């Protein structure tokens, strides 16, 4: 079933016992934590086979 | 407890598991800030029960 990705972290927010606007009121940033996070995954990989 | 969704016309609260739709009202709902800060609002009219029942 189709939902918009945003709310669907709302929704996995509110399963933790975050409330759901600690998303939407902080979106840009839970959004480029997120992309920064994976970048650091890309470079750890890259940077060592261990 | 659930997600605003709309049938073209109207805005209602659903349930996410089973279609059941609910007109918009303070109970159903919760503030938090102004309009200004969230991706994506919607503009509209949210009941409160209490004010036919101060009007009568
Ligand atoms: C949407 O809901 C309202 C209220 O039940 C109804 O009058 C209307 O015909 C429905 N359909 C559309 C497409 O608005
Ligand atoms: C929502 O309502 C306010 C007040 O009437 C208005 O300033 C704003 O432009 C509206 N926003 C949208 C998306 O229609």
């Amino acid at each position: 079933l189709q939902i918009p990705f945003a709310m669907q972290m709302a929704y996995r927010f509110n399963g933790i016992g975050v409330t759901q606007n600690v998303l939407y009121e902080n979106q840009k940033l839970i959004a480029n934590q997120f992309n920064s996070a994976i970048g650091k995954i890309q470079d750890s990989l890259s940077s060592t086979a261990s | 407890e659930g997600v605003f969704v709309s049938n073209g016309t109207h805005w209602f609260v659903t349930q996410r598991n089973f279609y059941e739709p609910q007109i918009i009202t303070t109970h159903n709902t919760f503030v938090s800030g102004n309009c200004d800060v969230v991706i994506g609002i919607v503009n509209n009219t949210v009941y409160d029960p209490l004010q036919p029942e101060l009007d009568s």
